């Protein structure tokens, strides 16, 4: 049969069977109660709306997402959102299917077990198998080295990889991704006059965060540049009417990614942890991973940022090394791509991890050989 | 320098390379039947005594026993050399898939087509 | 690799393919048409390995192709 | 070459089913008289889904060679594999080994310019700027004059 | 047939059949396994990547030479080179080919067994003969007297020969090689910062000796020039950039050679070990050895030494004799060389150890006439 590669991420849920070129169904991951009373009788209203039906009801519900940091905080909604997903947006059932969910590197490790113990059990899945997901993003490129910044919605880590060799060692995770960017955003929105307070109303705030803001290619020229002329002040319209103007906080919101210290996190930009996620490999494999700097992830896609990151990294290089970044234009689903695409494969067909195998060892068979 | 002229040069020359390799083919095919032809050893098999008869059967035999070794041998060998083509295959296989492994997939069923109904 | 085994297993096959025939189990005339089919199987056995060889030295063909685009790498 | 077995393969259930739709579609007359012999373009634009553009070049030049401007139930089939993916899709990997295999019967480790020298005599098609040009360039994609496997392996792939 | 001349050295082997000029493949000997995990699945890694190959892949390997002093220290690792030394680098198969080792002098008795006996019972050779690093090195230059100084990259020995017949009272063998010169050049660039520390870096260090080091004609005079000017430092780049500039370190590292109480051995240089070696022959040949001073080996090619130890030379020998040292230009290779010569001969051809002789006397057969 097909397997089903999943990919829970945060923020966005990719899934689809193995093989094909994008994910089935993308969806948000949130789950919202209804918070006001509802005098209405037998309207058929539900407890919990999750996915792509609370981002329509989203004006009386109170959205929160299941998974805060890569990490998840809340296993209930988390079952609740892989049983939508098995279910409504897809329409198998999880007892013929293996599945092949994704974590990004470094989490806790009791969240990988739970994880498995609740496919293993609620859903009763015939093999599950957990993947890393760089190693996807590295797949879906083609390529078989380079380093991969994987800057997704919950977490930004960097793992370099060389001629299929992981370096364990080398694996730099930064908690700053595309949630900060949003709350920074809608901190910094506030110095107009525009306040956006309620948890539905971050969505908006999202929204204009993709559509608008831009990666800056040098930060002074173009701090002073809209702090002159009018030329950004680019317009937006509210879901009811009162466009806003935003101007110089088009490049601001986006800038954090390479100077943490505007949120107040202490560590350097995106820019500095890839030079030092080299620096930490062997000095005879540093100008192939020079040659092969990937993107991956959604907040990556800001228009520009595949400039200013060269740019960075040329400046702090050596000058003789050649710095290439891949940007492929199907960077968000660059991880499911690359999850396809292992799934996919013969090599790794007695890789997963069977249920006689789980039940003779229990949840903790995750770490063990079948990684 | 022409696209049309390269066209048609390489179109003429393909359709004489498979010409040939056609003529290849059929060449091996009429070197094989003389082979064949000339392996028989032939026997006079008539006005003998039976169990001469079956002596001459059983030094036939010997001497089939034999030259199925030899093309035992010879399988196990070019079989050899087929583990080093596999190799070879990897290696060169590797090298390009570096950057075009992941291309065995299958894309563009549905998702592709099947949009409005949503 | 381990000849010795390979070896063991070609007298195996033989032992195997050492078909001898007992005495009254066949007309003269029947002893003639196994002995010529005998022939005919050990023709196409040489077609097959005549074919083997073709197809033998055209990997040889890869082989020195691959090693010299292999030295072309460096 | 693999141009028949595409045309007799149009025979088929979906392409036939395209082939019905488009004539009752975009396919009928009652124009001002102008004889709509190049209908080719309007199929093409009526298709919805443009292939990829040799197919349609081939569809151009090689259809009618004779300038006959006439397409019969025969040619609606060529159209028709012009439009779904019928070609042969560069033929065999194997056909390109053993194009090779004969060309470096010589066990070269390359197929020589000789080789191209005795294929483009038995061609005879007349020395053009295109022509020995192809042949250096190839076997000097290295820009050394060194003809290597990989250099032909790729000039004769991608082609049927 | 044609004999295989096979070289095993210390350092790189040196392969190719009898009869020509130079050795047909030239490829370090070193044997790396992979040290870290590796992830991409389906890649083809294999276990342990031999001869040129683990030279180009050396950033995530432990490259471990078989070799020491001459002495083999891991039979499995020889065995490993020498069959792809047989299988991958000239495709020929022993079946049906004699062999010629060649050993450095004065090694133990059950290193040279052990050889034979491989070659014998593994691969399966139809006769074998094993010669002494030096004779060959002396067929090479076309004489037939002369004391060879073969100073390869394991040990460096010092065989005189007389109208031949070797002196065996008189072979002055010295551990010192290329190796320690590598090792010290590595451990005294760690005065101007750059530390060389992995298995892999000390091919770094080994390819900075020998693009930049000589030796100087008078050490004290160029100390002293070294330290006022600056026309001695010579820049290298890195296989990463970060350019490295070698001041004196540059005639420091091989002038090990004639002081090596630099690197703790309490010996006296090459230099003088020569001289040594000749006052133990008798006074009679004492002149022909004078005059027909050979260098052999790897290590003597760095730029003018051939100058310094006929200098020095000059000063220990008397003032009448006339000091000349035969320096080929082709003197990486002239063991192989001569060995190619010596298989090629006709009075030879009855002197191989036949496989016979060896079923019939064991390995220990090497040790008996067949020498
Ligand atoms: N076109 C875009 N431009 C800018 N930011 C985007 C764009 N698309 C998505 N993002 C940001 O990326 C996030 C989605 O990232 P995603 O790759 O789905 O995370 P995950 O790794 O959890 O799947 C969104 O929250 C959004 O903030
Ligand atoms: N051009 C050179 N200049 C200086 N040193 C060299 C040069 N070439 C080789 N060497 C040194 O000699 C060693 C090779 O010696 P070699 O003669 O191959 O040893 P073996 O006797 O084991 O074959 C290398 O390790 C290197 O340190
Ligand atoms: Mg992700
Ligand atoms: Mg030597």
């Amino acid at each position: 049969t097909t397997a089903l590669v999943c990919d829970n991420g945060s923020g966005l849920v990719k899934a689809g069977f193995a093989g094909d070129d994008a994910p089935r169904a993308v969806f948000p991951s949130i789950v919202g109660r209804p918070r006001h009373q509802g005098v209405m009788v037998g309207m058929g209203q539900k407890d919990s709306y999750v996915g792509d039906e609370a981002q329509s009801k989203r004006g009386i519900l109170t959205l929160k997402y299941p998974i805060e940091h890569g990490i998840i905080t809340n296993w209930d909604d988390m079952e609740k959102i892989w049983h939508h997903t098995f279910y409504n947006e897809l329409r198998v059932a999880p007892e013929e299917h293996p599945t092949l969910l994704t974590e990004a590197p470094l989490n806790p490790k009791a969240n990988r077990e739970k994880m498995t113990q609740i496919m293993f059990e609620t859903f009763n899945v015939p093999a599950m198998y957990v993947a890393i997901q760089a190693v996807l993003s590295l797949y879906a490129s083609g390529r078989t080295t380079g380093i991969v910044l994987d800057s997704g919605d919950g977490v930004t880590h960097n793992v370099p990889i060389y001629e299929g060799y992981a370096l364990p060692h080398a694996i730099m995770r930064l908690d700053l991704a595309g949630r900060d960017l949003t709350d920074y955003l809608m901190k910094i929105l506030t110095e107009r006059g525009y306040s956006f307070v309620t948890t539905a109303e971050r969505e908006i705030v999202r929204d204009i965060k993709e559509k608008l803001c831009y990666v800056a290619l040098d930060f002074e020229n173009e701090m002073a540049t809209a702090a002159s002329s009018s030329s950004l002040e680019k317009s937006y319209e509210l879901p009811d009417g009162q466009v806003i103007t935003i101007g110089n906080e088009r490049f601001r919101c986006p800038e954090t990614l390479f100077q943490p210290s505007f949120i107040g996190m202490e560590s350097a930009g995106i820019h500095e942890t890839t030079y030092n996620s080299i620096m930490k490999c062997d000095i005879d494999i540093r100008k192939d991973l020079y040659a092969n700097n990937v993107l991956s992830g959604g907040t990556t896609m800001y228009p520009g940022i595949a400039d200013r990151m060269q740019k960075e990294i040329t400046a702090l290089a050596p000058s003789t090394m050649k710095i290439k970044i891949i940007a492929p234009p199907e960077r968000k689903y660059s991880v499911w791509i690359g999850g396809s695409i292992l799934a996919s494969l013969s090599t790794f067909q007695q890789m997963w991890i069977s249920k006689q195998e789980y039940d003779e060892a229990g949840p903790s068979i995750v770490h063990r050989k079948c990684f | 320098i022409s696209a049309s002229r390269k066209l048609q040069l390489k179109t003429l020359m393909l359709q004489i390379a498979k010409q040939e390799m056609e003529r290849e083919a059929e060449e091996r095919r009429g070197e094989k039947g003389r082979v064949l032809r000339t392996r028989c050893q032939p026997l006079e098999l008539d006005g003998l005594g039976f169990e001469e008869l079956q002596d001459l059967c059983r030094q036939l035999h010997a001497r089939v026993d034999k030259v199925d070794e030899e093309r035992y041998d010879v399988e196990a060998k070019v079989t050899k050399n087929i583990t080093e083509i596999a190799d070879l295959t990897q290696k060169i296989y590797d090298l390009r898939g570096k950057f075009k492994r992941p291309t065995l997939r299958r894309v563009r069923i549905s998702a592709d087509a099947m949009m409005q109904a949503l | 690799g381990k000849r010795q085994t390979e070896r063991e297993k070609k007298k195996k096959i033989l032992a195997e393919r050492r078909k001898v025939l007992a005495i009254d189990h066949l007309n003269e005339d029947q002893l003639r048409e196994k002995a010529k089919e005998l022939w005919q199987s050990i023709y196409n056995l040489e077609a097959e390995k005549f074919d083997l060889q073709e197809k033998f030295k055209q990997q040889k063909y890869e082989i020195n192709v691959l090693r010299n685009r292999i030295n072309d790498n460096q | 070459d693999d141009i028949y077995k595409a045309a007799v393969e149009q025979l088929t259930e979906e392409q036939k089913n395209e082939f019905k739709a488009a004539f009752d579609i975009f396919v009928l007359g009652a124009e001002d008289g102008c004889i709509s012999t190049k209908e080719l373009g309007k199929v093409m634009r009526m298709l919805g889904q443009n292939p990829t553009p040799e197919e349609l070049q081939e569809m151009i030049d090689e259809v009618d060679e004779d300038g006959s401007g006439t397409v019969d139930f025969d040619e609606f089939l060529v159209m028709m594999v012009r439009c779904m993916k019928d070609d042969s899709k560069g033929k065999s990997e194997e056909e390109l080994s053993d194009l090779f295999r004969m060309f470096d019967k010589n066990a070269d480790g390359y197929i020589d310019l000789d080789e191209l020298k005795m294929m483009l005599q038995a061609t005879g098609e007349t020395i053009t700027e295109d022509d020995i040009e192809e042949l250096m360039k190839d076997g000097d994609k290295n820009n050394d004059g060194r003809i290597d496997y990989d250099e032909f392996l790729e000039f004769m792939k991608g082609v049927e």
